[PDB]
RNA sequence: CGGCCCCCUGGACGAAGACUGACGCUCAGGUGCGAAAGCGUGGGGAGCAAACAGGAUUAGAUACCCUGGUAGUCCACGCCGUAAACGAUGUCGACUUGGAGGUUGUGCCCUUGAGGCGUGGCUUCCGGAGCUAACGCGUUAAGUCGACCGCCUGGGGAGUAC
């Protein structure tokens, strides 16, 4: 949907599921909420918290928001050289460039949220709240500025881009 | 608090609007009430505070022209 | 086109008013008040006016669809006129919230309208009580007034034609998320921020607001007209 | 849990009764109890078919069963032995000899009891119900009609609390008197006890499947209708 | 910090002429310094009031609530400077789209309306970049920062104990 990367078929990594209801004046809310990550292995910001009346419809709404208005992120499969000092709503991350020869250990679903993000090798332990909802937000605020250079003229690299703006 | 300033044309009903300028307020208003020293500076002096509801109203007039409610 | 200096000047010597309030992001095009009356700065506006009008001539051959939004009691007759005909769509009986994002839906209810209009004229929905049939006639009138200048729109527009932004910000917000370039006419209390092209103006004076939109509208509509002519001209040159 | 029963006020106009016969007061109970016994013991025999309604009718010296079905051939069985066995027992219960016809089948996928057997099967068979309520609704709206309501109860998943869930989509009128409109409340058993689905489906606000008679009194019957006005 | 004056006198806000030329930032310790009541002697004492008493409540503590009613409240000097001690926003300084209110030095104007523009002043409304969990802040930051100092590290039990 709209601006999204050359993804091919879906990541359908559902991370959490709930159902929430007030029951105060006339019964329950029948609707479910869903949290889903949709990437491509190649770098995306795609992340959706959405909600609808039933579990199939919950995921597809959530995924629609994981897939509309989501920037391309232009990293080399599982390697990234220029992450960001991630803050999102008190949930704090500090990825840094790092080998793919050394592996990734991460609990839960976290290697799976990170894998579709391409930031699995750069990730190093989180801080702030370890609440399942916001703890996984590495791949949003933590990818807004980036590069993954393969060019031999990386050492001229801002200069070549500077003399073109002249 | 029939207020010493004389009403334009004398009548049995006092014209309370035309009379007060700064009488009763703060001096004889808090009758049988606890006296504070410095609270009155922010408690009673509320002329800016009361103007805001009039301003809010004078703003929404304009917006009603732009929405076509007016 | 050469038009852009004569339209901006003719309109702009009203200098606006809107008391002394204004909005700081509009400040470059604002001269400082002359005894509690607002004054425009026109000289910083001449770069702005020409640029927008040259890019409008260019999209003329690429576009199928213009949408005229930002209607008001003062802007409606200028919203009717600038479209001129039905490859160019407009609302003047209110814009409604979500007319582009849920275009899927809008197109379903338009299908309900042009159907139930041909039906009402055969006489088909008049059945049951007269109350049940007049109450349909009255909702049909409202639907008809609201939709009357957008009933044939086949898809999401190529541009958005805004004549004042001050109160119609949702239409613009969504149009940018669909990646539609917005072509704006802003008042002093409006911001030029967060849309792609501005004609800096003021909302007062009926002679100014009519001229801003006519400058912006003429370039794209008769641009389009010229795209059409060239097809005609290609066969005809051989016998010319 | 409100409302006088939704199909019950509709029984006098454009919805047929479930049975139609007349007995002159004193024999009306004896005919009503036999009309029940034919309902109860005949349906026991056709258990293996699928059926939407049962309609029992009594002319002079005769009892006529109408039955409404998922298909025309389902009640007949191999070489009519089966439908004779049905007529055998309708003749044994009733104070008369018996006729049976299968009706014309019309909207059997949208009919009150056959849509509700399709939905009750999911709960009966203890499927997760994560997607069921949506797939039930998806298929009713894909095969026809204008609106549906489903309400499912019987402690979904095996629960030890009261537990209900529901679904409405489209148009479902409740206080309407005109046209037939199809409602069924199912009763069915599973391991943990009785389960039940309450199903309103709405096909149309004008339906011609029962309609008022062709003429008023005034044009009908004899051409020369005026009286002598005495003169024996 | 609020009656008006006089005497001694601080601190901050402007402006020209002019002079010095890092003479700077921060501040443990530190000495000086109280909203409020507390309080020693002197002065002063009109009302009101904790307690105290009795009514009223039944709703319980003489509390609340009402009536009687005292220390106190009030000044002068003096003793440990307490709190929610305040923009719970440290200090001073550098950088960041602005308009306008209140209202004042001062350049200019018929000072066309607590008016307009030039440029300083505290004080405030609106909102943009940035910053927040959220309200909110936003050029007087809670932004971008600088150094240095102050303080916090789960609840209860403890602002007591040591």
């Amino acid at each position: 949907a709209h601006i999204e990367k050359q993804a091919g078929e879906l990541q359908e990594k559902l991370i959490a599921v709930n159902r929430v209801s007030k029951t105060v004046k006339g019964g329950r809310i029948f609707s479910f909420t869903a949290l889903t990550v949709v990437g491509d292995g190649n770098g995306r910001v795609g992340f959706g918290y959405g909600k609808a009346r039933e579990v199939p419809a919950a995921i597809q709404k959530a995924m629609e928001k994981a897939r509309r208005n989501m920037i391309n992120v232009a990293l080399n499969n599982g390697t990234l050289q220029h992450p960001v000092k991630g803050v999102h709503t008190g949930s704090r991350v500090f990825m840094q460039p790092a080998s793919e020869g050394t592996g990734i250990i991460a609990g839960g679903a976290m290697r799976a949220v990170l894998e579709v993000a391409g930031v699995h090798n750069v990730l190093a332990k989180a801080y702030g709240s370890t609440n399942p909802i916001n703890v996984v937000r590495a791949t949003i605020d933590g990818l807004e500025n980036m590069n993954s250079p393969e060019m031999v003229a990386a050492k001229r690299g801002k200069s070549v881009e500077e003399i073109l703006g002249k | 608090p029939v207020i010493k300033v004389r009403e334009n044309e004398p009548f049995d009903v006092a014209l309370r609007r035309f009379k007060r300028s700064c009488e009763k307020a703060g001096v004889l208003a808090e009758v049988r009430r606890r006296e504070f020293y410095e609270k009155p500076t922010t408690e009673r002096k509320r002329a800016k505070a009361s103007a805001v509801k009039r301003h809010a109203k004078k703003l929404a007039r304009e917006n009603a022209r732009r929405t076509r409610l007016y | 086109a050469t038009v852009s200096m004569r339209d901006m000047l003719k309109a702009g010597v009203h200098f606006g008013h809107q008391t002394r309030y204004w909005n700081p992001k509009m400040k470059p095009f604002i001269f400082g008040a002359r005894n509690k009356v607002h004054i425009i700065n026109l000289e910083k506006t001449v770069p702005m006016f020409n640029e927008a009008l040259a890019e409008l001539n260019k999209i003329a051959s690429r576009k199928g669809k213009i949408l005229f939004v930002g209607t008001k009691r003062a802007a409606s007759e200028a919203v009717k006129d600038a479209a001129l005909s039905c490859d160019q769509f407009f609302v003047n009986h209110r814009w409604l919230g979500g007319m582009l994002t849920n275009w899927k839906t809008v197109r379903q209810s338009i299908k309900r309208l042009k159907d139930l209009e041909t039906q009402s004229q055969d006489g088909t929905f008049d059945k049951l009580t007269k109350k049940e049939a007049l109450m349909r006639t009255r909702e049909l009138e409202k639907l008809e007034n609201s939709l009357g200048g957008i009933k044939d729109m086949g898809g999401l527009p190529d541009a958005l034609f805004v004549i004042d932004a001050d109160h119609e910000h949702i239409a613009i917000k969504e149009a940018n998320n669909l990646g539609i370039p917005v072509f704006a006419i802003v008042d002093t209390n409006s911001d030029p921020d967060g849309v792609d092209f501005v004609i800096p103006g003021n909302d007062d004076a009926i002679r100014a607001v009519t001229l801003y939109l006519g400058a912006v509208a003429a370039t794209v509509r008769e641009g389009r007209s010229q795209d059409l002519a060239s097809q005609a001209e290609e066969s005809f040159v051989e016998a010319e | 849990g409100q409302k006088v029963h939704p199909n019950g006020i509709r029984l006098g106009i454009v919805k047929p009764w479930n049975s139609t016969w007349f007995a002159n007061t004193k024999e009306f109970a004896d005919n009503l109890d036999s009309d029940f016994k034919v309902r109860q013991y005949l349906t026991k025999e056709l258990a293996k078919a699928s059926v939407s309604r049962i309609v029992i009718e009594r002319p002079a010296k005769s009892i006529r069963v109408t039955i409404h079905t998922a298909r025309p051939g389902i009640v007949i069985g191999k070489k009519g032995e089966d439908v004779e066995k049905l007529r055998k027992v309708v003749a044994d219960i009733a104070g008369v000899p018996a006729q049976i016809n299968i009706a014309e089948v019309r909207k059997p996928e949208l009919d009150a009891k056959l849509v509700a057997d399709s939905i009750t099967s999911q709960l009966e068979r203890r499927v997760m119900f994560r997607r069921a309520m949506k797939r039930a609704v998806q298929n009713a709206m894909r095969l026809g009609a204008k609106g549906i309501k489903v309400e499912v109860s019987g402690r979904l998943g095996g629960a030890e609390i009261a537990r209900t869930e529901w679904y409405r989509e489209g148009r479902v009128p409740l206080h309407t008197l005109r046209a037939d409109i199809d409602y069924n409340t199912s009763e069915a058993h599973t391991t943990y006890g009785v389960i039940g689905v309450k199903v309103w489906i709405f096909k149309g606000e004008i339906l011609g499947g029962m309609a008022a008679v062709e003429q008023p009194e005034k044009p009908a019957a004899q051409p020369k209708k005026q009286q002598r006005k005495g003169r024996k």
